[PDB]
RNA sequence: AGGGGAUCGAAGAUGAUCAGAUACCGUCGUAGUCUUAACCAUAAACUAUGCCGACUAGGGAUCGGGUGGUGUUUUUUUAAUGACCCACUCGGCACCUUACGAGAAAUCAAAGUCUUUGGGUUCUGGGGGGAGUAUGGUCGCAAGGCUGAAACUUAAAGGAAUU
């Protein structure tokens, strides 16, 4: 089991609940997300922090499981997370792609758009449904960032968070960047935090 | 039909991504410089490639656009020069009086009990 | 209406495997159903099932396994002779190495091979494999 | 064959039939559920309202419109240029 | 399978799904293999130990694998409160 | 379900339903109604002798423009006018 | 040297993989043709027939030819390919070039006492491609193969020697019957048999073990 | 192959045949 | 989800669905005791009366028929039983 | 067979257009369109999908009822009622995204749980014409309805989508 070093520490919790990521989707709920937690009035939902963090360290374990970080690919067609993908591409291999995800990235064995991944991550399955659908044609497991009403089908690991909030998507991308570095051995300072802060992964209008 | 074709367009952005800081807004020296780049057969086409190349160079002066890479689109200088916009974002701001007054949150999440006010509505 | 209690219980089993569930709610918990579900554990085909009883009819909660392929009930109540059991398993059974079409004689409920051992024949309910 | 529901009639009752208004293609509509095209066109068309406002003996007042609930466009409004023939993107609205 | 006197047969013995315990096809392109690391109280996961759970194409199709990997992880001991069998 | 009854003591219901259904066969119907016996000019006979009375020049259907040189033959036991066709070439003068 | 631009092609080039059992076991995708023929160079090939099909244009008739072909050796392995080309010479090579990709193994079982070598399927299987379905029944020893000549050669090159066959619908559609039979012999391995009831170690994929031979 | 008008003609033929039958009986 | 606890479901979910759809049969109706002001006159009134019951003293109707429960009178001290 | 008979209006009388128009187009116009007592027992009478019972991916809106939340309102803020909010339930008419499954496809939460074939039951059809025709019965004032062939002829009729 875990050595109890991945518990809900205050330092990773203060920034987690200061970015309104605890809120979920509207009254519409999917049974793939049983994380409902005393739903708040006005129709908005509230997710429980413990399961999100526990599955987030599990998701980071998936990325650290691969021997070659190059095959790790992150898919993001939404404009908020485009800068997050290219920024995550520097700390590790993390072969990035932003903007319009080209169709047939894994297939079409002659095109210059060749991709040979093992793990691919999608920030929002509703917009990047093509990548997840294609990932089921080349036998590649997928990780997804799913809210309480997102189309979470075709998903192995779902990270419950808010994909509509600007801070939340960049926040979760930052945490998984830390943990994958921590389990890879690059971040020896397990107790000490990471120098770069979360709003690094923030797209801006200019 | 005064419309450009991909024949002059494929050669143009190829010139920009590799031979940008050679040319200028000038026209006739752009024609002369085209001789000093990869050989092109027809002089009639040279009249159009020089005319096109300055056309993008008027557009870039009022804001660079997609499809061009002359090492300043690849500026990559601290992302968008904001790199780490810390300015004590995870403290200060509202943390001086402590932020996140909230409602029905970690105050009722029994995993752990953290600080900050928990009474708003 | 509720003509064959075996139809709903065995059919409600059939849908639940092809959708990959883990448990099934079964009604109305008759004596011929509870014995039907009783002869799989000794053959390791369903696992364990629970009998929650109310005064009217009771309910069965079946905890199943993925080793099962398909089960059904042959309607109506067909008459089987000693020269018919081998005919039936050669008709609606994929093979004899696996799968046991079951039937009941005067001495309770058994399977085709077990009834072949009985030297006697009897009444047929359905097939399990 | 297209047109699963044809119109919005799923229940029963058959309603009734009303005469079609100034079409020259009047017929028995398949129940009251047709293309409507309700019109709130003004009694006075745009422009030339400045003359009416000045010529009014009393100031302000007036400016109402014609309130005509129409049921005239049924299976022939293509001649009248009201209902547009479409394709498999007809899933919009009903 | 095995016949009487040995002579191991049934080439290409397939893996069984770890979610609902059914077989998968060799041409089934919707089935994936997921490996989970293990950190031995040092802060970084040691490679070489990867528990392999078989996810069939059917559980992928229904989109239940997202709420399934927590079931098997908690049973192994990798998760504590993510999975609750009670409903 | 599935239409026909599946009752243990329902045998006579789908037995008679079977009888009405097989009544629709081309084979079942004319086998008992005796159409080959009361309407056919052979009386259930594979072959029959007859007497040729005159010849015919019936044409063909589309797209063939030809005549088969048919002949008219009268039976003995039954006695109705019947048309016959000459099988091979040159046999018309042998069946004149 | 065929300069494999994919990942599996490099593995088969390095010689780490010597048989196609494990790639079938792990269901990893195959998009390259040579792996099947290099690993199995003794397979036999034959063409059923040629179906002329045309697409109507404004002027004249623009006609192609439909070609289907079965690949696979006489030992449990068989594949099919469906394709059409502007000429019959390239149709057969275009038929086989994609037929090697869809090669699937067989579930050869026994009919009684499991004494000798495998001869028939271990279970009855079905396959529905369109409105035509095929029912395959295990056959006794030496019973031979009972099927139409169009499909009976599928069983002969599939490694099986005696299977009872039943069909429904119009069987004159050769390409539908061929694919319906193919779906059937792929679903026969989808039957869970008590011999597989025992759990398995679930071995890891060789791609992860041999990931050091990538492009860079 | 207009069903309604050929059907009406069939009833006219029915009328005529009934009249012919009623002529004798 | 394929694993659910129908044997021991959460009481919140059990007490929410329709009674005929629960694990075991149980009515949601309950009895109660109400006093007419003045004399005690111990009586028990069932919530779904569909009637205008009154105490043995005089016409002291405490509940009125209604489609659901019985609408108690303004002056009533009812205790859960 | 009576009452009524305003509009529309099978027939019909006229004026067009048309080579021809007792058709489309304009105006009149009988029966009829309404009701009474008694017949007629028919339709694309269609959801072209029988009835009863059970299970199966979700969501939202809606009709009727009910439950809980000091819910927001209505006064004599407040007692109540009723209008609505939130959460849910039963019975429905039904929708939206997908297809585990079926279907030849159009598509279907059933047209799924059918070769891995069997929950109970009723009715209908075995190529297209002939023909819903002949005759025989039966009901009806009539018009017509129910049951219902044969002789003879053909290798094609028919269904979904493609260029």
């Amino acid at each position: 089991s875990l050595p109890a070093t991945f518990d809900l520490t205050p330092e990773d919790a203060q920034l987690l609940l200061a970015a309104n990521t605890h809120l979920g989707a509207r009254n519409v709920q999917v049974h793939q997300e049983p994380y409902v937690f005393n739903a708040r009035p006005d129709g908005v939902h509230v997710i429980n922090v413990g399961k999100t963090w526990e599955k987030l360290v599990l998701a980071a374990r998936i990325i650290a499981a691969i021997p070659n970080p190059e095959d790790v690919v992150a898919i993001s067609s939404r404009t908020f997370g485009q800068r997050a993908v290219l920024k995550f591409a520097a700390h590790t291999g993390a072969t990035p792609i932003a903007g319009r995800f080209t169709p047939g990235s894994f297939t079409n064995y002659i095109t210059r758009s060749f991709k040979e991944p093992r793990l691919v991550i999608v920030t929002d399955p509703r917009s990047d449904a093509q990548a997840i659908k294609e990932a089921s044609y080349v036998n590649i497991p997928v990780i997804a960032l799913t809210d309480l009403d997102s189309p979470s089908e075709f998903v192995d690991v779902a990270i419950p968070c808010n994909n509509r909030g600007k801070h939340s998507i960049g926040l979760i991308w930052y945490l998984l960047a830390r943990e994958v570095l921590r389990l890879r051995g690059a971040l020896v300072d397990r107790t000490q935090p990471w120098s770069i802060m979360p709003d690094l992964y923030f797209y801006r209008d200019p | 039909g005064r419309v450009r074709t991909k024949t002059v367009k494929r050669a143009s952005k190829a010139l920009i991504e590799r031979y940008y800081p050679k040319l200028t807004l000038d026209f006739q020296t752009n024609k002369r410089l085209c001789d000093e780049i990869a050989t092109i057969q027809s002089k009639r086409l040279r009249n159009k490639i020089a005319g096109y190349t300055t056309h993008l160079m008027k557009r870039i002066q009022k804001g660079p656009v997609r499809g061009i890479s002359f090492k300043l689109q690849e500026e990559e200088r601290e992302r968008k020069d904001q790199y780490v916009p810390e300015v004590s974002a995870l403290d200060l701001s509202r943390s001086n009086g402590v932020l996140n007054v909230d409602n029905q949150t970690s105050d009722l999440v029994k995993s752990l009990g953290l600080k900050l006010p928990l009474s708003v509505i | 209406t509720r003509s064959s209690v075996l139809a709903d219980a065995l059919n409600a089993i059939n849908n639940a495997e092809k959708t990959g569930k883990r448990q099934v709610l079964i009604r109305p918990s008759s004596k011929v159903i509870i014995k039907f579900l009783q002869v799989m554990q000794k053959h390791g085909y369903i696992g364990e099932f629970e009998y929650i009883d109310d005064h009217r009819s009771g309910k069965i909660v079946v905890q199943l396994n993925g080793r099962l392929n398909k089960c059904g009930v042959i309607s109506p109540r067909f008459n089987v002779k000693i020269g018919d059991i081998e005919k039936w398993t050669a008709n609606l059974l994929p093979a004899r190495q696996f799968g046991y079409v079951i039937l009941t004689t005067s001495a309770g409920i058994m399977d085709h091979e077990e009834a072949r051992r009985k030297h006697v024949s009897g009444k047929i309910l359905g097939f399990v494999y | 064959p297209k047109k699963r529901a044809s119109n919005g009639r799923n229940k029963k009752g058959r309603g009734h039939v009303k005469p079609v208004r100034c079409v020259n293609c009047s017929k028995s509509i398949p129940k009251d559920k047709a293309i409507k095209r309700m019109a709130i066109r003004n009694i006075v068309e745009a422009a030339a309202v400045r003359d009416l406002s000045e010529a009014s003996v009393y100031p302000e007042y007036a400016l109402p419109k014609t309130y005509n609930k129409l049921h005239y466009c049924v299976s022939c409004a293509i001649h009248a240029r009201i209902v547009r023939v479409r394709s498999r993107e007809d899933r919009k609205n009903r | 399978m095995e016949n009487d006197k040995g002579q191991l047969v049934e080439l290409y013995v397939p893996r069984k799904c770890s979610a609902t315990n059914r077989i998968i096809k060799a041409d089934d392109h919707a089935s994936v293999q997921i490996n989970v690391a293990k950190v031995d109280e040092e802060g970084r996961a040691i490679p070489g130990e990867y528990v392999t759970y078989a996810l069939s194409g059917y559980v992928r199709s229904r989109g239940e694998s997202d709420d399934s990997l927590n079931r098997l992880a908690q049973n192994d001991g990798l998760l504590k409160n993510v999975w609750s069998y009670s409903r | 379900g599935k239409g026909k009854p599946r009752g243990l003591n329902s045998a006579r219901k789908l037995r008679v339903h079977r009888r009405n259904n097989r009544w629709a066969e081309n084979n079942y119907k004319k086998r008992l109604l005796g159409t080959a016996f009361k309407s056919s000019p052979f009386g259930g006979s594979s072959h029959a002798k007859g007497i040729v009375l005159e010849k015919l020049g019936i044409e063909s259907k589309q797209p063939n423009s030809a005549i088969r040189k048919c002949v008219r033959v009268q039976l003995i036991k039954n006695g109705k006018k019947v048309t016959a066709f000459v099988p091979n070439d040159g046999c018309l003068n042998f069946v004149d | 040297g065929w300069v494999p631009v994919t990942k599996l092609g490099r593995l088969v080039k390095a010689g780490k993989i010597t048989t196609i059992e494990e790639i079938f076991l792990h269901s990893l995708p195959v998009k390259e043709f040579q792996i099947i023929d290099t690993l199995l160079p003794g397979l036999q090939d034959e063409v059923m027939n040629i179906k002329p099909v045309q697409k109507q244009t404004r002027a004249g008739q623009r006609t192609r030819f439909k070609a289907v072909v079965v690949v696979g050796d006489s030992n449990g392995h068989v594949g099919l390919g469906i394709k059409t080309a502007k000429e019959v010479a390239g149709a057969i090579r275009a038929g086989i070039i994609i037929a090697k990709l869809s090669v699937i193994p067989i579930r050869r079982g026994y009919w009684g006492t499991n004494l000798g070598q495998p001869h028939s399927l271990a279970t009855k299987t079905t396959g529905k491609c369109g409105s035509v379905t095929v029912r395959l029944i295990p056959a006794p020893r030496g019973s031979g193969i009972v099927a139409s000549p169009a499909v009976k050669k599928l069983l002969q090159l599939a490694g099986v020697e005696d299977v009872y066959t039943q069909s429904n619908g119009k069987t004159r559609t050769l390409e539908n019957t061929l694919k319906a039979a193919f779906v059937a012999i792929g679903n026969t391995y989808g039957f869970l048999t008590p011999n597989l009831w025992a759990e398995q170690p679930l071995p890891v994929s060789p791609l992860d073990i041999y990931s050091d031979e990538a492009s860079a | 192959m207009r069903a309604k008008w050929r059907k009406k003609r069939t009833r006219r033929l029915k009328r005529k045949r009934r009249k012919v039958r009623a002529r004798s009986k | 989800v394929l694993v659910q606890d129908l044997l021991h479901p959460t009481a919140a979910s059990e007490a929410r669905k329709h009674k005929l759809k629960t694990l075991v049969q149980g009515p949601r109706s309950y009895f109660l005791d109400v006093k007419c002001p003045g004399c005690l006159n111990i009586t028990t009134v069932f919530s779904h009366a569909q009637t205008a019951v009154t105490c043995e003293s005089c016409s002291t109707i405490l509940c009125t028929p209604t489609g659901g429960k019985a609408k108690l009178s303004e002056g009533t001290s009812f205790r859960r039983k």
